[PDB]
């Protein structure tokens, strides 16, 4: 049990650490108990291996991928370091110290010696990265759970989900609701009569069984450390009360929750990034809801709204190559940028060639508000000149062309058109390169860069213990 | 609350009411009355505002009432100024017979608005060409209307200015644009102001365009506020702002400090005729009182600004960003009511607000997230530069304003890529503002042409070049724009010039000339000016020759005062206000300023003044007067003013390295880089040599002045110290000074020795009279380039001299000396001639004694001739090597000098200096210097300050305690802290101590300090000198056992050999306190001697056993583990050896001689079972009568009792013990304390204890020494020293034998009584005031036992302790450390004294113990 | 604080029946009855070499040493 006990320390040490760097990532030692105790409901080398899969498969959750794939990666050499032989050791390390740029060299080669190991240096030194950094997370054999998978398993009736400014969980959460257990109450966070309908909301539902969401606690933070802090450490009856489930949403970049509270309630990262293509369909989709109030032209200009801001969006994702710094751009930049659109074409005649100004106010208000760097402020204007300037076929990406209304003129044919267009096209491979204008060879760049932080954390990692 | 009851309550007078109205208002100042009635209001920029009804004022009539008619007139009165003014346009009539009649914002809102129109109309036409020239015309119109303007009126013209530049400017882009709808792009971004002639509610009449958007103009007034320039970004700023506010947003820009963030929230609110409130948030400002304001704004629908929203406390932050929140969402949704602070107040939609964010520390701010979606954030950059430079070009008078814009950025930019990376270097538009800026009064001289721009080019981008890059400027100025050949003021300004440099005893260079050209061109302009250059460059000369050479070609009086920036504190230099009465007293700055401001009872008005800073410059001392660097010009107090600086006033800087300072300091400042120094080596020495014979003239005549001037210019010629200056620097110098700043030290040497032989040259045959001057020349040259060197570089040299001097003239030797006779006359040179010493058993220890040596006598006489030059002496070199002795010695004799000694710490304050002082001088008001500093008898003074490389420096890095001395070298006087005025010092001088600034705790000092020193390195002697000088020492101390007279040899021997030894087995390699010297010796010596004054009769084997002891206790005790402490056991066992044969020697181990007089009466060997039973019988005792503590005693601790006992014996008794924990070190020194009969004090410091508590603590125990007499032991642990004061106080009392600061001014006096009181008690009158302190100082001395107890000095506070050299050197190391196996043993078998135990198998006891 | 000093280190001033100790100035009766105890919440913060040494150091922390003794006996209760 000792040659158990050593290994589970360095374990909890590795979580424990990822805490330091990071906020929302505490362990306590009783969430790691209550996982090695899932373990069980030579015999010592299979309960070993039985508690790495299990770690993984329970904290796991509660990062982001780099952190996955740090803890994968460790983890990994935590276990086959002891394990494996002195042989392994080095060639392992040799690899990870390729995918660092710690080093570069070719590990021990024995046919048939090793072969999961002799596959892996064949992802490296194909130079494919994401895969190289996977290997670690498939070679501990786990079905890694869902947030869905996590709540079912959970009986606790608190979870707090971080994730990116890129991506909200609240979506992910409304149909988790409706496939199972409906209840879905989402209660934003926003002034005096939203805090003060929130706290009555919740002390109701509670004893009701419905489930709550409390969108976006961050902002209303100085309220949390007062009455939720109090709330729900009093809030014991709360596993008394009916089965419910209360939700609250945090933003990994921005301001610090209370770590007591934090580590009282379940916690996952939503990491779930959607595609450019399925962004215009979702964009474009809920401009319908609206009614009939703008003319047939200007469907066409908010089709047009909706490639742009899925395109720029996701280009904010690769950073270096990409834009220069990580950029948000929100739900509220498209409404301002719609706002102008009906606006201009309110203020202008029938007549297509408003475009240039278009342009402009989109590039440098709109969008270019924010950005401060001069080389990604060129980047959202060459993109408008892009979205924006076109005559009767745009081609926004290769494989689709956009064409300008239709001398029939009717707004319903329209929408039925421009939907159709989506429903054809297929999002390739290649997307990012492809559809954002930038080359493959930046996208592998950022790719290796991904492998490098995780690679590079893990050789501190190990040394540090 | 305050000033709004001031208002209720002065309402019968209503008069009263228009100061208040500034701040309720914010454009307005106060208003105007027929009393009846109100005839109008004036802004606070000047202008008049008349209403169209005057309001009527009663006695029944509220404050409230008849304000809030006010407000609603006001802005009725604009529309009406407004609409008369514009259909008085649009009926043909010129803009200049509209400015007389008509305020600033109505004019201003008509022009635009009949601009508008008159450009819409143009778009369609396109007849742009014929309004741009109509345009233009209105343009010069307005200028030459400016020049003849009365100056409240010019402010209005030029406000119009700004904006009818930009109307040309908007039509001119549009002329040029390819196509008709490239035309509409550009207009659409414009601001575009308009007026419906359709519909009614005038004051909703006039709406603003801009991106689609509509703002309706709201009439209240503005004034005639300082319009921004417009550039492209501004407009952009207004474009976001704007579409911001259409969806109900709130704006905000983020950016860095000086990008105008909140000038444009300013500006953008005046453009639609609002006045913008701005919140400085964070400058001591109450939450509760923006809570006031916030309501305000949310009721008269006003418009809020947070000037950089970032800095507020995050409690403040909550409440305030949470506040924003309610407002912004109120207005998002239109809820007609909202509650923010729980309260329910209407919101008007008039209603916005913006937050401007200042960057922090990681990079730009934040809005909280609650404010993210409800505001909208935007990124202010800096503007294109070429933009702002043709406007500014425009204003002043343009002839081409579009072309040299393009070619002085271009110029800038290409300086910018040509030119060398130089830290001080900005090309940045700052510099071009500054180049423009300095254009206007360059106009005045020539014309509205780019030969001004070239000018300013050349008078602001050259005097900051360095000789590279000088050309560069040249090479692409003339390849831009190549404008004039000759300068006007070339002749006139030359010659009064060079006739002031005659008179000042400089030469003409073509340096000089320059950077004295480039001078005066700069002040002309500049008002503030920065000289930067290498220490000793010429800057003092240079402005110093500049300001002279003006009042003879002015004939305007020059009043300059120099200080030194860094001497004093921000409260001393600027304006202090102290914490309870606050009591407002002047400073040091602002004081000066009232001799010009507050009372030019004399001529001020016709004299110029000038502040110089001579001193290193930062931040912390520039921000405190930024405002008059600013276009201020004005000076800002902490509380209670601005005080006007006129144009005579003008500030320079002279500083040597500008790196802590900000560009945006230097750009509102002239800068004057001093690429190299201003004049030949030569001319330094030709200068310094006659600025030398002018000392002599006031004691010499001129038969023997012109004789012996006859006599120096025939025996040096340059040709020959060319390349002896040359080969100086192929030398090892420590305490580095450059070979220029070394020519003050020679010169000044060199007329010194001539000028002492003056008698001898009257009859002196002329061929060896030649020789006399060529060996002093010789030697004083030798010193003033390798001084500072080894000696054994020194040697070599003196070779280097003789080489490149002529090769007849009389040669140099290591120990040369000229001879002549006392009453008769002889010459001839005959060299190391010594005195030979005898002295008694009892002199042995003395404080001054010295044995003359070949090297004592040759450092004597050349440290001695350094003063009677009167230049500072700086003695380099390592601990014991003589620094101390060497110059005391010199000066204890000699009945010309008196000597004070100042023992500098790593925290010396300048009035320390000054306390100590204060005995020895005093001040008297003699019409020579004013207030007089000299000392307090008639013959010189002499100020050692010992470890002057030791003060510590300011965060930015500057030793302000050094820049004093600095401050005492070169200006010779210094500025009275307290009192605010200047004190010239007379006769007095200073001389400092120091180590290599290799060694550590050393602090690099400044060239601008050193420059003034003849620097002197004094080494450790030979290892045979110190074997001889011993030998006399053991000479002395044998007159007490004559028996052994043939032993003194080889024990002088022996102690010098254990002394090299341990100094090169155990060096600061292995632990830092492995650290020894001559010092140990002195005590080995005087150690031995004790020992026998006060011992039995001395058989030869007691002797060796008497000289080992005290060889254990000087050079042991201090050493660490048992490695080294049995190396040393050996190494005395070798060198009695080799020294002493005898058989008879026993275990010389520190445990087995063991040397005591508690038992005897006489200082003798004890016996061990003799001593540990006498240690118990009295330890009971201690038990009983003091502390009850139970301990074990064990062989270790009878060791250390004698090593406590010896020290606490000694006269001057320090000792600090390093015991780590439980060693029982405190206790120890309890018990041997009481055992000599010492009041043990220990200080009871606390986590609640102020210095004045420590203070306290010492006060007493030193009063109680001499008044009392009281024999006190101050035990101080390092807990106790809770502050670095503390400790600095501690090194006072050990370097020192007094607290100066303790008893000074009152507390001086009151002492002097009591001290006068116990002296005659005792018997003694003593006669003057020094005579009494003396004694005061030497009770102390010999009554104050200091010991220190300190645990592990691997710690940095506890390494702070044996760090201090006062410390470290008046102190006896011990090592207590660790506790031996033998010790622990020994303890362990006693604790197990008690038998529970029974016999077992092994002893039983022996056994439990060993585990 | 440093005055206490007397305290922790086990020195007293006897008399017949009263037994007195000196802090900061006043010297004050102790009882007998009288107990001490000094607590603490952070390791990171650093208590003086005086104090360390004549204070009995006890640390009442749940350590990651503690989750190797703890899964021995979950392992042991679903092992034998
Ligand atoms: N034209 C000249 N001819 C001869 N000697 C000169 C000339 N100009 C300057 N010097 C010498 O240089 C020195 C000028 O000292 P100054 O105080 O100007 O230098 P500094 O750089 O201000 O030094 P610090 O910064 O230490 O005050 C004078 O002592 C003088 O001997
Ligand atoms: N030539 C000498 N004559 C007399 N004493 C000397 C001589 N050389 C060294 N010493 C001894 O060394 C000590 C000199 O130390 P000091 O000059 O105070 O050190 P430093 O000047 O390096 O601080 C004196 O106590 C003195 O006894
Ligand atoms: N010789 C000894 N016999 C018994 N106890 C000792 C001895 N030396 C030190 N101690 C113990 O160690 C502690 C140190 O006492 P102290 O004299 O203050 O030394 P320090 O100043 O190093 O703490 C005491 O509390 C004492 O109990
Ligand atoms: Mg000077």
């Amino acid at each position: 049990y000792s040659i158990i006990g050593k290994h589970s320390v360095k374990i909890f040490s590795m979580l424990e650490k990822f805490g330091q760097f990071h906020w929302f990532y505490g362990i306590s030692i009783g969430q790691f108990l209550s996982c090695f105790k899932r373990v069980f409901i030579t015999r010592v080398d299979e309960i070993l291996w039985l508690l790495y899969q299990e770690v993984y498969c329970q904290f796991s959750t509660a990062l982001d991928k780099k952190f996955k794939m740090i803890m994968a990666m460790t983890m990994f050499c935590l276990y086959k370091f002891d394990i494996e032989s002195e042989q392994y050791k080095e060639a392992v390390l040799t690899m990870i110290g390729v995918l660092s740029e710690s080093s570069d060299g070719v590990p021990k080669l024995t046919v048939d010696t090793n072969n999961d190991l002799r596959y892996l240096w064949d992802y490296v030194t194909t130079k494919s990265y994401i895969s190289a950094l996977n290997w670690f997370k498939n070679e501990f054999f786990v079905d890694e759970w869902n947030i869905a998978d996590v709540v079912a398993n959970s009986d606790n009736n608190y979870f707090t989900m971080a994730s990116e400014r890129d991506v909200d969980g609240t979506f992910k959460l409304i149909e988790l609701a409706k496939a199972s257990k409906e209840s879905l109450k989402i209660i934003p966070l926003g002034s005096i009569e939203n805090l003060n309908y929130a706290q009555e909301e919740i002390s109701k539902s509670k004893i009701e069984g419905g489930w709550i969401l409390l969108q976006n606690i961050q902002m209303s933070l100085s309220w949390v450390k007062t009455y939720l802090h109090k709330h729900v450490e009093e809030t014991k009856a709360a596993e008394e009360h009916e089965k419910f489930k209360m939700f609250m949403t945090c933003h990994l970049t921005g301001d610090k929750l209370p770590a007591p509270l934090l580590q009282r309630t379940d916690r996952f990262v939503y990491e779930d990034i959607p595609g450019i293509l399925d962004t215009v369909k979702d964009l474009w989709g809920s401009q319908f809801f609206t009614g009939k109030i703008s003319g047939v032209w200007s469907v066409y200009c908010t089709f047009l709204l909706s490639w742009f801001h899925a395109l720029i969006t996701a280009r904010t994702r690769l950073v270096p190559h990409g834009f220069s710094k990580k950029y948000y751009f929100n739900d509220c930049d498209f409404q301002f940028a719609s706002v102008y659109l009906e606006n201009v074409l309110a203020t202008n005649s029938t007549n297509n060639i408003p475009w240039a100004q278009v342009r402009d106010h989109i590039a440098t208000i709109v969008y270019g508000g924010k950005i401060d760097e001069e080389k990604d402020l060129e980047v959202v204007a060459k993109l408008c000149a892009h979205v924006f300037c076109g005559s009767d076929n745009l081609q926004i990406v290769p494989g689709v062309r956009i064409p300008q209304p239709l001398l029939q003129q009717s707004e319903e044919e329209e929408r039925a058109r421009l939907t159709a267009i989506l429903s054809n096209t297929i999002e390739p491979a290649d997307s990012l390169s492809s559809w954002l204008q930038l080359p493959r060879e930046s996208i592998l760049n950022y790719e290796r860069l991904q492998a490098k932080e995780v690679a590079s954390s893990t050789e501190q990692l190990l040394q540090e213990m | 609350n305050d000033d709004l009851l001031k208002i209720i309550g002065s309402g019968k007078h209503h008069d009263q009411v228009s100061k208040f109205m500034k701040k309720m208002f914010g454009s307005i100042e106060s208003i105007i009355f027929l009393e009846d009635f109100i005839t109008g209001v004036r802004s606070v920029e000047g202008e008049v505002l008349n209403l169209n009804e005057k309001i009527e004022l009663k006695d029944s009539i509220q404050a409230q009432e008849w304000l809030n008619i006010l407000d609603t007139e006001i802005k009725l009165s604009v529309f009406t100024q407004f609409r008369d003014c514009l259909g008085q346009i649009k009926d043909g009539t010129d803009i200049e017979v509209v400015v007389s009649k008509y305020i600033f914002q109505a004019i201003l809102l008509s022009a635009q608005v009949m601009w508008t129109e008159l450009v819409e109309k143009c778009l369609q036409t396109n007849q742009f060409s014929k309004y741009w020239k109509e345009v233009d015309m209105k343009i010069k119109g307005l200028l030459d209307k400016l020049n003849k303007s009365s100056d409240n009126v010019k402010k209005k013209i030029e406000a119009l200015l700004v904006e009818y530049l930009h109307f040309n400017n908007v039509i001119g882009q549009l002329k040029n644009c390819s196509t008709k709808e490239e035309a509409r792009l550009l207009w659409a971004k414009v601001q575009k102001f308009y007026q419906k002639n359709d519909t009614l509610d005038d004051l909703n009449s006039v709406f603003i365009s801009q991106s689609g958007y509509l703002l309706q103009y709201k009439f209240e007034y503005i004034g005639i506020p300082e319009r921004l320039i417009y550039t492209p970004l501004l407009l952009i700023g207004f474009a976001t702002l704007t579409d911001s506010l259409h969806q109900k947003y709130g704006g905000c820009f983020f950016g860095p400090a000086g990008t105008g963030k909140t000038e444009t929230v300013k500006a953008f609110g005046q453009n639609l005729g609002r006045v913008v409130v701005v919140f400085n948030c964070d400058d001591s400002f109450d939450y509760q009182v923006l809570s006031r304001l916030l309501v305000g704004i949310t009721q008269i629908g006003a418009w809020g600004c947070f000037d950089e929203f970032n800095r507020l406390d995050e409690k403040v932050l909550s409440a305030v960003s949470a506040n924003i929140q309610q407002i912004q969402n109120g207005l998002q949704v239109g809820k007609s009511h909202i509650t923010l602070l729980e309260e329910e107040t209407p919101l008007s939609p008039h209603t916005a607000v913006f937050i401007t964010l200042n960057p922090g520390y990681n990079g730009r701010s934040e809005l909280p997230e609650n404010l993210k979606k409800s505001f909208r954030e935007f990124s202010m950059k800096s503007p294109q530069s070429g933009t702002i430079a043709e406007m500014i070009l425009q204003i002043m008078g343009f002839e081409d304003s579009k072309s040299l814009a393009s070619k002085i950025v271009h110029f800038l930019e290409l300086l910018s890529s040509k030119c060398s990376s130089m830290n001080h270097y900005h090309f940045g538009l700052r510099t071009l503002k500054g180049v423009l800026r300095n254009c206007s009064p360059l106009i005045s001289e020539f014309g509205e042409g780019e030969k001004t721009v070239v000018e300013s080019l050349k008078r602001v981008i050259l005097p900051s070049l360095g000789d590279t890059d000088e050309l560069v400027f040249k090479d692409e100025l003339s390849k831009i724009f190549d404008s004039a050949g000759t300068p006007l003021n070339s002749k006139a300004i030359v010659q009064c010039l060079k006739d002031a440099g005659q008179r000042s005893g400089f030469s003409m260079s073509e340096e000089f000339l320059k950077k004295c050209m480039q001078f005066y061109y700069m002040q002309k302009t500049q008002q503030a000016l920065i000289l930067v250059g290498k220490a000793g460059c010429g800057k003092t000369a240079t402005w110093k020759t500049v300001i002279d050479a003006m009042a003879i070609f002015d004939g305007h009086a020059n009043v300059v005062y120099v200080i030194d920036t860094k001497v004093l504190t921000k409260e001393s230099l600027y304006g202090s206000m102290l914490k309870a009465t606050l009591e407002w007293r002047d400073g040091l700055f602002t004081s000066i300023l009232r001799r010009v401001n507050d009372d030019i009872t004399g001529t001020f008005k016709n004299s110029r003044i000038w502040v110089v800073f001579d001193s290193d410059l930062d931040p912390e001392y520039v921000e405190a007067m930024n405002s008059v660097l600013d276009d201020n010009k004005i000076l800002t107090l902490p509380n209670g003013e601005r005080l006007p600086i006129p144009p005579n006033f003008r500030i320079l800087f002279e500083t040597d390295n500008l790196d802590h300072t900000t560009p945006a300091t230097i750009t509102r400042c002239g800068l004057l880089w001093f690429s190299t120094d201003v004049c030949s080596i030569s001319s330094k020495i030709d200068h310094l040599l006659n600025k030398s014979y002018e000392a002599l003239d006031n004691k010499l005549s001129m038969f023997e002045l012109d004789k012996l001037k006859d006599l120096i210019s025939d025996s040096f010629d340059m040709a020959s110290l060319t390349n002896i200056f040359t080969c100086s620097n192929d030398l090892v110098h420590i305490l580095g000074v450059r070979t220029f700043n070394k020519l003050e030290t020679a010169v000044q040497l060199a007329v010194h020795l001539i000028s002492s032989y003056r008698q001898w040259f009257q009859n002196l045959d002329d061929k060896s009279l030649k020789d006399v001057i060529t060996l002093l020349i010789k030697r004083s040259l030798l010193y003033a380039l390798a001084g500072d060197s080894t000696g054994e570089s020194q040697r070599a040299f003196i070779q280097t001299i003789n080489t490149y001097f002529g090769h007849d003239s009389q040669e140099l030797s290591d120990y040369s000396t000229i001879v002549i006779a006392n009453d008769k006359l002889s010459f001839s040179s005959f060299c190391s001639e010594i005195p030979s010493v005898s002295l008694e058993a009892h002199e042995v220890m003395r404080p001054d004694i010295v044995i003359p040596t070949i090297d004592t006598i040759k450092h004597e006489k050349i440290f001695y001739d350094l003063l009677n030059s009167k230049r500072g002496i700086i003695l380099c070199g390592p601990p014991g090597s003589g620094k101390t002795m060497i110059m005391n010695n010199a000066l204890r004799n000699s009945s010309l000098y008196d000597v004070v000694g100042i023992n500098f710490s790593k925290d010396t304050t300048t009035e320390h200096i000054l306390s100590a002082l204060h005995r020895h001088t005093n001040y008297v008001t003699t019409s020579k210097g004013l207030t007089l500093l000299p000392k307090s008898d008639i013959k010189n003074l002499v100020l050692f300050c010992d470890e002057i490389n030791l003060p510590k420096l300011d965060k930015y890095g500057s030793q302000n305690v050094v820049l004093f001395l600095r401050q005492l070298m070169e200006k010779q006087g210094f500025w009275k802290t307290p009192e605010n005025k200047w004190v010239t010092i007379e006769r007095i001088h200073i001389v400092g101590a120091c180590n290599p600034p290799t060694d550590p705790g050393r602090i690099p000092m400044s060239e601008r300090f050193t420059r003034h020193a003849a620097i002197l390195y004094l080494g450790y002697p030979s290892g045979k000198s110190l074997s001889q000088i011993y030998e006399i020492y053991y000479k002395a101390i044998f007159k007490l056992v004559p028996e052994f007279r043939s032993y003194t040899e080889p024990f002088a021997r022996a102690s010098v050999h254990l002394y090299n030894e341990c100094k090169a087995r155990y060096s600061t390699g292995l632990q830092s306190h492995y650290l020894f010297s001559p010092r140990e010796l002195t005590r080995l010596v005087r150690g031995v001697y004790t020992a026998i004054n006060t011992g039995p009769r001395q058989t030869l084997r007691s002797l060796i056993r008497l000289w080992a002891y005290e060889a254990w206790r000087i050079f042991a005790d201090r050493l660490v583990g048992v490695k080294e402490k049995n190396s040393f056991e050996q190494l005395l066992y070798e060198t009695v050896d080799k020294y002493l044969p005898n058989q008879d020697l026993g275990n010389i181990s520190s445990t087995s001689l063991l040397f005591s007089g508690l038992l005897s009466l006489d200082f003798k060997e004890v016996n061990k079972t003799d001593l540990v039973n006498f240690i118990e019988e009295r330890f009971k005792t201690f038990c009983d009568e003091e502390l009850e503590v139970p301990m074990v005693i064990h062989e270790s601790m009878v060791d250390h009792i004698l090593r406590i006992d010896r020290a606490l014996k000694q006269v001057q008794g320090h000792m600090m013990l390093i015991g780590a924990s439980r060693t029982g070190k405190t206790i120890l020194t309890r018990f041997v304390a009481w055992l000599n009969g010492l009041k043990i004090v220990q200080p009871k410091i606390h986590r609640h204890s102020n210095l004045s508590d420590f203070d306290m603590i010492l006060k007493k125990a030193i009063s109680d020494c001499s008044l009392k007499e009281s024999r006190t032991c101050l035990i101080i642990d390092e807990s106790n020293i809770l502050e670095t004061a503390f400790l600095e106080r501690m090194n006072t009392l050990l370097a020192n034998a007094d607290i100066p600061d303790l008893f000074q001014g009152e507390e001086y006096d009151k002492l002097l009584n009591n001290l006068r009181n116990k002296t005659r008690s005792l018997g003694l009158l003593l006669d003057t005031e020094q005579e009494l302190y003396d004694w005061f100082v030497g009770e102390i001395a010999k009554n104050l036992h200091v010991v220190f107890t300190i645990c592990d000095p691997t710690n940095n506070k506890s390494s702070a302790m044996i760090s201090s050299p006062a410390l470290f050197n008046r102190c006896i190391i011990n090592w207590m450390g660790d506790w031996d196996t033998k010790t622990m043993s020994q303890v362990a078998n006693n604790m197990v004294d008690v038998i529970p135990m029974e016999f077992t198998d092994f002893t039983i006891r022996d056994a439990v113990v060993n585990i | 604080d440093p005055i206490i000093s007397r305290l922790i280190s086990r020195e007293f001033n006897h008399a017949g029946n009263r037994v007195t100790v000196e802090i900061g100035d006043h010297e004050v009766d102790v009882s007998g009855d009288f107990k001490l105890f000094i607590h603490s919440c952070d390791p990171s913060g650093d208590i003086p070499i005086f104090l360390r040494s004549r204070v009995r150091l006890v640390h009442f922390v749940t350590n990651k040493e503690s989750i190797e003794t703890r899964i021995f006996d979950i392992t042991l209760t679903e092992e034998n």
